[PDB]
């Protein structure tokens, strides 16, 4: 309605004193083998009706700044520039969905180049991340023509149909898992636990898995449905469905019947987190659950703080998912990336900021 | 208040408790019958932590004796305190593991664990609120190796957020009392890294050096070896039973003493330790005990602490003391020996002060350290392990019980990562 | 009559609480059964003051006491000791688990289901009072309840009681000796809310009061019984203005306008004159100018810090007993004469004199004895900034190595809360640079 | 007050009462002669419920002993209490059923039931008002199978609105003590579904497990097996004899414990049960008894209650207690085990508190449950039944006594509907 408008007067002054190099989805997104990208959701019509104030600058292609109001020791307003050098800094206005393609392009190569090209989706509740990987891209009714996975699950058959890659006698195969309750449940069986061990070559060896073949870009979506048809875990009407399962979408590439693997993907879904202390456990059940998550997520960046550094030692064993993905952290031809999703709330700045603290341990470097 | 369930596995483990449960009852003043006849009432203030009440003024120790595979059983019943356990808690079977891991964890454990886990839930709901699961067993053997680790997989599953300590007697690097001793170490610790909060890694050779070099004893019997270990146990739960000016929960230890969720392998320590008649030529002070605690020949770990780096230590002090002397002696050690420690940790020592000593003494202490000097021990076992497996030595007593070759490769690389990620932190970084 | 509300948060506060109320009942002639047989003989005075006490119809006097520690082990010494039948038996034990020295277990996970037992118990006790509410919170840093439960206590009482007085006496950890290794983590996570809600934040230290027991008291063996009696003398040298007929009685609110220049910098760093032994009551006169000059020395501080690396902003001289005001102002310009203790430009005035003419009394069973006069300087400085450099560098040491973090992240807190608490202390300790640097022209 | 007629059928049934009638007289303090010598007068307040007066201060148990087919008879007369029954109530015949149902219900019953039903009406009109018809017999055999069900068809006809309990010892699924045991089960229960208000379905294998696993007994005799069953009977009519703060009629049970007029097949339970000398290491409280009552190995039913769903349970408590502890322990069980019960019933538990314990004890209890876990038992008998009938095994001992083939098809489909309509309610609907 009418918050402090001078809040916005503080914002615009930094804007009209500098260059700004925006970034759109109409350019060749080059390759690095590693990154952490960004994409925010647009300001809603409601937030405008409530006069929500801008909080972001997009000064550059690989950097973003937050506009935090503060106060001094005489109640004088102060503004902070949260200078965050990152790799890819996309706007909420530029959502043409090529971000996935620009993220897929390096990865669509690797498995077909014989490598382990993985990813993760990281973001706050209501930050638009279910609109970012699970699809579809319309923002209205999730119209079943723009499945964001299908923008490279097309590639699974179309880049397969690449005559350069038609030479390779390769099979379609993949696997969905459930990292939850400190255990591994199958999304194909799909109520049973499996166990996973290593090889003399320090591979990974699942025990009792269903490996599914498909000639359908929707047949894999059926297994995402049938995979989600477990509808686990921790379901309620809270966060949001709260059916929080760290949903592994892993790929199994090899020849027709040779049993010899020529690469991998693993694209993983974040769980359903709880907004600080706003939730309630009221049970030793839930008091376990979020604790397991908030550790299991934290340890992930650590071996990446070992691998993205880069370093040598690597403790993949505190989390089973890193025991699943100890493989991925080792290959030289093994890409990785991860995505940030943001909400324009000013109350969200307390959490969209805690979002970004998690990815900073690459030791990015602002030269400004 | 919080209460503690006490579990015993292996032929070793209940023999530890058989002296140990005598110590606690003498710490409060309780007969073989359960009739309390202590001196003061201050020992009555936390009876509930181990002992629950019975009908006529009787106290029953909450001890679930899994390891009474029948030869070991009658000795416990025909002991000094066979008339103190509730006889329905003697949960056991027939024709035991036979120093086989798979006969402890895969075949006979499945014919006993349903009879065990129920009796766990019996004493569980008789408690107001739980934290304590003190498993007393050894590595290397049978029941303590396969049947011991089976409960720790299960009781963690029914109780995800409870304190899990296992005071496991480790193998010895020179005195090998078991031919299959590396094959029981690698498998059982592979459970322990996954599902323990802390453990008290104890060797017998360290107990051998302490009883002979320090206590000057001619013939140390296993009751006298374990009485050293029994001193560790009662010292740690001193503050959860007695009012202290700086208290010590198990969880207060189990947030301070562990930096990283995997590295929770502890070495204990105890002082005073002397050999005398009734005239001994010394004087008990705070720097008297302090120098004794940090001695390389006063470890129950069988390693040189000066070879590794202390990650963190725990000084749990008992008896009447003075905090400044306690503070500055812990200060002076971190000063004069700063090159020993992990340097990139601000404080490397914590304290804990109970206010009541044991019966005979006037002051006492309990050292608990966690070092990169225990990096030696698993290196002194995994090398013994990897010589047996390349020649594929004892496989037909294991593959014929329900195991697999891929299980052994999975087992050691768990242990290979600990010694690898102790080298990261013994290095000056 | 104005009043004060005592909340001894956690185990350090209860040990302090064992002596504070002990000292008061000795001052007001009160036995441990709440009676006053001494003024049955005299028959005059309301000496069981509405400052700290009520009165039932039998004459038995009941404190304004309440205290929480989340573990029954500490409070049972009260409920079995000499002070069993003194307090009202709603002493909130209620801990099914000790807080285990982390902030998260704590403000987030187990502070719930206990705080509603507390705040309700407060407002029952608050309605017995008519007028000035003074919260006196007694917590340490480093402990679980002293940091976790304290931070819950402020943002709930700040809503339920508006803008009344909050006097919270934080035992600040030493830059040299810490009895806990995770203690630097608790001592920064409370600072996100200690800075915001709390009115006045005292600091003391053990390593300062250890030196004083060997130097001024000359005892090689300090115990917490003999440590906390000096902090007990600090409080009684404050609340005596709310109790006793003094030449310049000073309300708790008079502290607040004076000692707090800017709304966040309230850290006023108490001292005392404890040179008693009591052979050294002889060989020594201890006039006004004698005990005034004890405030000079960095060896007489209650915080292990040199005052001579910054500026003062305000001071508060509070005198007890046989004190003459002309002797005060004699002992003031001498302190204005010395150019080593130095002020800022923007506070040319400086001091504030408060005079009771009732001296403190002797705690029997050790250690000190009957001195005719006393002093409690209350003075924030800019020198307290470098004590936080002696804590943040400890904090930033074990942050890069991602230590101790799983017992915070898995207990209802995000890891983003740590860099929130870091940039709080990064911004706050920066602001002490803005104070001493004066705008020259 | 209301009074109870007590009937015994079968060789099993009077052997149950022979210990049982000793218990009731010792519950009041009555000699073998009928001379009352109890301690207080509170046990005198409801003598009339079982015992009517005689000439000189003598009390006579209203027990009509149908089953004294003459071999069983003299043993009852040459027992401890042969000198307590009125000898005209020994109603019997010659040349009995011989473990044949039709020889109990069709041929020799017609030559005895007119001598029985008259003696029923004798003790009937000596009562002020009736409710109680406690038939004590077994299934599986002869007289308890054919002659037992004959009275229940008849006494229901003369007394349509009276409480009808039969404490019938069921067959055992493994220990088969009778070759024709499924042929006596299917026929006799076909009477019981039609004309019983409640029944206490009891197995011997459940009595076998209780006497051995829990009571730790070497050689359980049938007097000691049935003494467990005798504890059930006196516990239920405790409140109809003794003043209790929450009373318990048979009909108060028989409106609460039954949802639907056909499904009234109950399993009993009892606590305390222990093995000791005189020192036992426990303590009697309300949660002490509560956990023991709901145990799968403390059922007299020989089934896993966790396999089925409890429709409803009945906690009949004796001795001095406290209602909040009684309430909350029944509350906590329905909370922690809510997936076990029938979920679409608001409360799944009721209580009943008498104020007087038995002689030796200080507190006691009596569990009565009704579950879909008894769906197992008739399934474990009707499968044994249907294997015999397809081969038409024992028909010439039945068709030659006055039966028909169409009677057997009619008999099992009654029983087939119960297991069918227990599947409707063990399902989560
Ligand atoms: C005259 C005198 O002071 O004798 C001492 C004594 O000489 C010494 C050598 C004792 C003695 O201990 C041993 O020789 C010993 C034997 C087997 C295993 C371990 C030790 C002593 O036996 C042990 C005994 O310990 C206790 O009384 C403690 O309460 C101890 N109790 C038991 O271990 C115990 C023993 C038997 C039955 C019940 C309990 C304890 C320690 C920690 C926690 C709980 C209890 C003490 C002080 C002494 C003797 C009697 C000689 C020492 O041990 C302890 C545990 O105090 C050995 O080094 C210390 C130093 C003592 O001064
Ligand atoms: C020293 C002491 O306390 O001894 C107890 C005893 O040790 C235990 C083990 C008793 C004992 O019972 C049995 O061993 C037993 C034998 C056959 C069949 C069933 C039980 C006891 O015999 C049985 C006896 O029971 C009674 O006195 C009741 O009043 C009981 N009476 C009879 O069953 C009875 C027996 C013989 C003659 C007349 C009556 C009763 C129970 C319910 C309704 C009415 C009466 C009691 C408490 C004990 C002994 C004596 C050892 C237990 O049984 C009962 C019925 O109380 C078995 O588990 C309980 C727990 C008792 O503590
Ligand atoms: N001066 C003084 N310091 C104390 C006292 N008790 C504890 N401390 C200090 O307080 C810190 C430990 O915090 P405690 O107050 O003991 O902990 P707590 O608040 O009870 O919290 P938990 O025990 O963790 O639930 C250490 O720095 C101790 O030296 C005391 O009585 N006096
Ligand atoms: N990038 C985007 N562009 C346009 N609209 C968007 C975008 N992201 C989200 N929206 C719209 O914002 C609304 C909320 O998005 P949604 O993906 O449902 O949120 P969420 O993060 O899944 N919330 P929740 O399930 O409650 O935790 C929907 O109406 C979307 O269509
Ligand atoms: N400290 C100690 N060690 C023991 C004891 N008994 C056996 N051991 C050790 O335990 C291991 C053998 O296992 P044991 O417990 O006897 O086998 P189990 O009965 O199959 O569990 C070896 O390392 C022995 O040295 C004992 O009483 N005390
Ligand atoms: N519990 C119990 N069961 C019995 C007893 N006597 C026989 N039985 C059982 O009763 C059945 C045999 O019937 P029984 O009563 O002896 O035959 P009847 O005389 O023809 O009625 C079998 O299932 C036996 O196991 C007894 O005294 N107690
Ligand atoms: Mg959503
Ligand atoms: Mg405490």
């Amino acid at each position: 309605g009418n918050p402090n408008w001078e809040t916005a007067q503080m914002i615009r002054e930094y804007q009209s004193t500098l260059e700004f190099v925006p970034l759109l989805d109409g350019q060749a997104v080059d390759d690095h083998q590693i990154t952490v990208c960004v994409r925010k959701r647009p300001i809603s019509r409601k937030e405008v009706n409530r006069k929500e104030i801008d909080v972001i600058s997009v000064p550059r292609k690989d950097m973003l700044i937050v506009h935090e109001p503060r106060s001094k020791v005489d109640l004088t307003k102060f503004l902070e520039n949260h200078k965050f050098r990152f790799d890819y800094a996309f706007n909420d206005t530029c959502d043409n969905a090529m971000v996935y393609k620009y993220t897929a392009k390096p990865l669509v190569k690797t498995i077909f180049e014989g490598g382990m090209a993985t990813c993760f989706a990281y973001g706050q509740t209501g930050s638009g991340k279910t609109h970012t990987m699970g699809g579809e891209f319309n923002g209205k009714v999730q119209d079943c023509k723009n499945g964001i996975y299908a923008m490279a699950a097309k590639d699974v058959f179309v880049t397969l149909n690449m005559p350069r890659y038609r030479a390779m006698n390769l099979v379609v195969s993949a696997s969905f898992f459930e990292i939850y309750s400190g255990k591994v449940f199958d999304l194909l069986s799909d109520k049973q636990k499996l166990r996973v061990l290593e090889d003399g070559k320090q591979q990974v060896q699942v025990v009792g898995l269903t490996e599914k073949v498909v000639d359908g870009v929707e047949e894999v979506l059926k297994l995402i449905q049938h995979g989600n048809a477990a509808r686990t875990s921790g379901q309620t009407s809270a966060n949001s469905n709260s059916s929080r399962s760290h949903a592994v979408f892993q790929i199994v590439l090899r020849p027709q019947g040779s049993t010899k693997i020529h690469g991998k993907f693993s694209f993983i879904d974040l769980a359903g987190n709880e907004r600080g202390v706003d939730t309630s456990s009221a049970d030793r059940q839930t008091r376990m659950e979020g604790a397991e998550i908030n550790k299991s997520l934290l340890a992930l960046k650590e071996c990446i703080r070992a691998l993205g550094k880069q370093s040598a030692h690597l403790p993949f064993r505190v989390s089973k998912l890193t025991q699943v993905l100890r493989d991925s952290f080792i290959g030289e031809k093994s890409k990785t990336c991860m995505i940030a999703m943001i909400s324009p709330g000013l109350s969200s700045c307390e959490h969209t900021l805690n979002t970004l603290r998690y990815a900073d341990r690459v030791k990015e470097l602002v030269v400004k | 208040m919080r209460e503690i369930v006490h579990i015993q596995a292996g032929q070793c483990g209940n023999q530890i408790g058989a002296k140990f449960w005598e110590v606690i009852s003498d710490e409060h003043g309780i007969d073989p019958t359960g009739s309390y006849h202590g001196d003061s009432d201050l020992q009555l203030e936390r009876i509930n932590v181990y002992y629950n009440e019975a009908t006529g003024n009787k106290y029953v120790p909450r001890a679930i004796l899994v390891d009474l595979e029948p030869g070991t059983m009658d000795s416990v019943r025909s002991g000094p305190f066979g008339q103190i356990f509730r006889p329905d808690n003697f949960v056991f079977g027939q024709s035991g593991a036979g120093n086989n891991w798979a006969k402890g964890h895969y075949t006979e454990g499945a014919e006993l664990v349903d009879s065990v886990l129920d009796v766990v839930r019996k004493e569980s709901e008789s408690c107001d609120c739980l934290q304590g699961f003190q498993l007393t067993h050894s590595l290397g053997g049978g029941t303590g190796s396969g049947m011991g680790t089976l409960l720790i997989s299960k009781i963690r599953e029914e109780y995800p957020d409870r304190i899990m300590n296992t005071f496991s007697v480790m193998p010895s690097p020179k005195v090998s009392d078991t031919v299959v001793e590396p094959y029981n170490a690698t498998l059982s610790v592979h459970q322990l890294v996954e599902n323990t909060d802390e453990t008290y890694c104890i060797d017998n050779e360290a107990l051998y050096d302490i009883c002979f070099r320090t206590l000057k004893l001619t013939t140390p019997t296993y009751g006298d070896l374990n009485h050293l270990v029994s001193a560790t146990m009662s010292g740690v739960t001193t503050c959860l039973r007695f009012p202290g000016q700086l208290n010590a929960d198990l969880r207060k230890l189990a947030v301070n003493m562990v930096p990283f969720p995997r590295l929770h392998f502890f070495m204990p320590g105890f002082a005073p330790l002397t050999s005398r008649g009734s005239q001994q030529y010394r004087a008990l002070t705070v720097p008297e005990l302090t120098q004794q605690m940090f001695d390389s020949k006063n470890m129950m770990a069988a390693c040189d602490p000066r070879h590794g780096r202390y990650l963190t230590v725990a000084a749990i002090f008992r008896g009447r003391m003075s905090m400044k002397e306690v503070d500055e002696q812990m200060l002076n050690v971190q000063n004069k020996n700063s090159s020993y420690f992990v340097e990139w940790i601000p404080n490397n020592v914590k304290t804990a002060v109970c206010d009541i000593p044991p019966r005979g003494l006037k002051m006492s202490a309990t050292f608990i350290g966690n070092s990169t000097a225990i990096q030696e021990l698993f290196k002194r076992i995994s090398e013994q392990f990897t010589a047996m497996f390349r020649r594929k030595a004892f496989l037909h007593w294991y593959t014929g019980e329900g195991m697999d070759e891929m299980e052994f490769t999975e087992a050691e690389s768990n242990m290979n990562d600990l010694v690898s990620e102790y080298q990261q932190y013994q290095d000056a970084t | 009559m104005r009043e004060c509300i005592s909340i001894h948060v956690g185990q350090a506060g209860v040990q302090i609480g064992n002596a504070c109320w002990e000292l008061y009942c000795l001052e007001h002639g009160i036995q441990p059964d709440g009676q006053m047989p001494s003024d049955k003989t005299i028959g005059g005075g309301d000496d069981s003051f509405n400052t700290f006490f009520s009165e039932t119809g039998a004459g038995k006097h009941v404190p304004r006491a309440v205290f929480v520690d989340l573990e029954p082990t500490v409070i049972d010494e009260v409920r079995t000791g000499t002070y069993r039948q003194l307090f009202h038996p709603e002493q909130l034990i209620t801990g099914k688990e000790d807080a285990a020295n982390n902030y998260a277990r704590g403000h987030y996970t187990i502070g719930k289901e206990i705080i509603d037992l507390v705040l309700d118990r407060i407002r029952k006790l608050a309605d017995q009072c008519t007028g000035l509410q003074g919260f006196l919170v007694f917590h340490s840093f480093g402990g679980g309840t002293g940091s976790g439960f304290t931070s819950l206590l402020m943002e709930r009482l700040s809503v339920d009681y508006g803008k009344k007085s909050k006097l919270e006496f934080s035992i600040y950890p030493a830059p040299q000796v810490s009895t806990a290794v995770v203690e630097p983590y608790n001592s920064i996570l409370t600072t996100h809310t200690t800075l915001e809600h709390s009115d006045c934040a005292f600091m003391v230290d053990n390593e300062a009061i250890y030196d004083i027991c060997r130097r001024n008291l000359d005892i090689e063996r300090p115990t917490y019984t003999n440590l906390n009696r000096l902090i007990s003398q600090i409080v009684s040298s404050i609340t005596a203005s709310l109790r006793f007929d003094g030449a310049l009685n000073v309300d708790l609110t008079e502290f607040q306008t004076n000692l707090v220049p800017y709304p966040r910098i309230h850290f006023p760093l108490a001292t005392y004159a404890p040179v008693i032994s009591a052979e050294k009551a002889y060989h020594e006169q201890l006039s006004v100018a004698e005990i005034t000059n004890a405030c000079f020395e960095p060896a007489n501080q209650m915080v292990k810090c040199d005052p001579r690396h910054g500026k003062y902003m305000a001071c508060c001289l509070l005198y007890r007993g046989d004190v003459v005001p002309k002797d005060v102002n004699a002992a003031i310009a001498t302190i204005k004469t010395k150019r080593s203790i130095q002020f800022v430009d923007w506070c040319p005035t400086g001091f504030k004199v408060g005079i009771n003419y009732q001296p403190p009394t002797v705690v029997p069973g050790g250690d000190l004895a009957k001195v005719q006069r006393a002093v409690c300087m209350l003075s924030n400085t800019t020198a307290i900034a470098e004590a936080w450099a002696r804590l943040d560098h400890k904090f930033d040491l074990m942050y890069a190595k991602r230590a101790f973090v799983h017992w915070y992240v898995g207990e209802g807190m995000e890891e983003g809360e740590f860099s929130e608490a870091r940039e709080d202390m990064a911004a706050l300790e920066k602001d002490y640079e803005e104070v001493g640097v004066d705008s020259v022209e």
